[PDB]
């Protein structure tokens, strides 16, 4: 029942002989080649560069606070450079963004 | 013919054309 | 410091039926020549809208508290950009967070903080001799701000460089919502010619900006802009002057609406 | 993206299967994905180039066999209900 179309008609009709006519034996369905994905552009990145590459700093007792919100984050540019001494986080893995 | 107006393809539904087309009718 | 201004006698609220106005796109989906039925919160087609006199004529001042009730309609026929600011929140003090939406000739600023709003705040502008121009200061509305969780700069939607065109006044309508912790704002610019501010012409409302701010919102208050009173150098006095203006405030309600989409996707007509 | 090929698209916020083709219908500057009667995803706007793409369900249909009869011959002919001849050998 899976070698020739005529044998498929024989199997679907449950007989060894077939009369002249038309018969529907199987349903044919295509499948996707691959899964594609699309997302909006990369705009308004986190201003980590303007903060980490700042010309001057502030005193510890008068530490300056910067607010970063409503923007895209990219932590790869942070851990990519091996130019740091202590890279410590609390409660979150850097590799599980 | 022009006085009759509204059958579309979908996920699992199809429509088969008639044996006798309009011209032969 | 805040300049206080209240009147013992309250102006009675006027009324208007707001003919066939207040329809916005419920979603951002596209349909071509389809009649679609939606279940969302729309302004009733023939309802009572409150026509408020922000300044009444020397002149009286009033920006009274208006309950939100999960949706507000807003429109006006201002000619000199008298209406500039919106205020939303719970208590409008330092106790809880609040939302201020203000705009100037350059850009719109949306800012949600623990704003300390004055009881009777108004926007004041004064001439800058050093800058040889006019600027706006938002400190007249709030004194101290702390814990600012959102900043926003965007293109202005209320001001025009042309100015007043005469009798060809332009009508601007806004619709606010608060669903799933999102603050959605709609707008539409439409010219008018008739004396009555809300005409029979029906036009759709297009989305402008969505805000993902989670704050309990139950009360809102409108804001007005005032100009500094300037006298001769030989005289010294303190005061503020502005032109008379009015705006319309209507409350949304859950209703079933049918919208007619044309071929190009623009709403042309609707029925309640 | 790939056009005129059956793919499992995953666009911004919505997921589905179908084919991606060139568009002629024009959206409004604030809309994301179109629709049609019965509320099925008919077209999706590209977030990148601000272009529109129509979505068509994957080609499918029932097969059929043309048999003159067992007692007259063994030759047969297979018929697919509604398929373009380019994408027949898929399954
Ligand atoms: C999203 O980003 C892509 C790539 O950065 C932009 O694609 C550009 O499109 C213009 C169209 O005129 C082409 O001239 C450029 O060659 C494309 N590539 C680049 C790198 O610019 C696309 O325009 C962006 N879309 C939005 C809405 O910002
Ligand atoms: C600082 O500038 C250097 C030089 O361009 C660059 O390599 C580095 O990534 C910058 N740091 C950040 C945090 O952007
Ligand atoms: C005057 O202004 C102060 C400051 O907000 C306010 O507390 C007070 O109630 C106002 N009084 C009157 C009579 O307007
Ligand atoms: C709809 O779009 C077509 C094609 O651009 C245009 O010819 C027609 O005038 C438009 N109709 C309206 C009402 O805008
Ligand atoms: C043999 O096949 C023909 C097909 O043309 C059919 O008409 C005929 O009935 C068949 N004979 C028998 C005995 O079934
Ligand atoms: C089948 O697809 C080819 C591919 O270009 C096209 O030229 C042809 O017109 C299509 N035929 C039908 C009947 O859809």
């Amino acid at each position: 029942c899976a070698l020739d179309p005529l044998s498929e008609t024989k199997c679907t009709l449950k007989s060894f002989t077939v009369e002249k006519g038309i018969y529907q034996t199987s349903n044919f369905r295509v499948q996707p080649t691959e899964s594609i994905v699309r997302f909006p552009n990369i705009t308004n990145l986190c201003p980590f560069g303007e903060v980490f590459n700042a010309t001057r700093f502030a005193s510890v007792y008068a530490w300056n606070r910067k607010r970063i919100s409503n923007c895209v984050a990219d932590y790869s540019v942070l851990y990519n450079s091996a130019s740091f001494s202590t890279f410590k986080c609390y409660g979150v893995s850097p590799t599980k963004l | 013919f022009n006085k009759v107006t509204l059958a579309q393809k979908f996920n699992g539904l199809t429509v088969l054309p008639p044996l006798l087309t309009d011209e032969m009718i | 410091q805040c300049v206080n201004l209240t009147t013992r006698t309250q102006l009675p609220p006027a009324y208007t039926n707001s003919f066939t106005r207040g329809v916005y796109y419920p979603d951002k989906v596209f349909r071509s020549s389809v009649l679609h039925s939606t279940q969302d919160l729309f302004l009733p087609f023939f309802s009572n809208v409150t026509w408020f006199h922000a300044i009444h004529v020397t002149k009286r001042f009033d920006n009274p508290v208006l309950p939100f009730n999960d949706g507000v309609y807003f429109a006006s026929t201002e000619k000199s950009n008298i209406i500039r600011g919106w205020i939303f929140g719970t208590t409008l003090d330092s106790k809880t967070q609040s939302l201020l939406i203000v705009n100037n000739a350059t850009n719109v600023v949306i800012k949600v903080c623990e704003f300390q709003f004055c009881n009777d705040p108004f926007l004041g502008v004064y001439y800058h001799k050093n800058n040889k121009s006019w600027m706006e200061s938002e400190f007249r509305v709030y004194s101290s701000a702390n814990n600012c969780t959102f900043e926003y700069v965007s293109q202005p939607f209320l001001m025009d460089l042309e100015g007043k065109q005469g009798n060809f006044k332009n009508l601007r309508e806004f619709v606010f919502k608060n669903i799933d912790g999102y603050f959605k704002i709609y707008s539409k610019h439409t010219p008018i010619n008739l004396v009555r501010d809300l005409p029979q012409g029906f036009s759709a409302l297009e989305p402008l900006v969505d805000l993902p701010i989670g704050i309990n919102i139950t009360r809102f208050q409108t804001l007005l802009a005032l100009h500094r009173s300037y006298l001769t150098p030989g005289d010294s006095s303190s005061g503020w002057t502005a032109g008379a203006a009015a705006y319309y405030v209507g409350y949304l309600q859950p209703r079933t609406f049918l919208l007619k989409y044309n071929e190009n996707g623009t709403i042309t007509d609707a029925v309640d | 993206l790939v056009k005129n090929k059956c793919v499992n698209f995953n666009f911004n916020g919505l997921t589905g299967t179908g084919v991606l083709t060139e568009s002629n219908k024009k959206f409004l500057p604030f809309q994301q994905f179109g629709r049609d009667i019965a509320d099925t995803t008919d077209a999706v706007r590209d977030p990148q180039t601000l272009e529109i793409l129509d979505i068509t369900p994957c080609s499918f249909g029932g097969v059929s066999v043309i048999t003159p009869g067992t007692n007259t011959s063994n030759q047969v002919a297979v018929l697919y209900q509604d398929v373009n001849c380019t994408e027949v050998p898929v399954a």
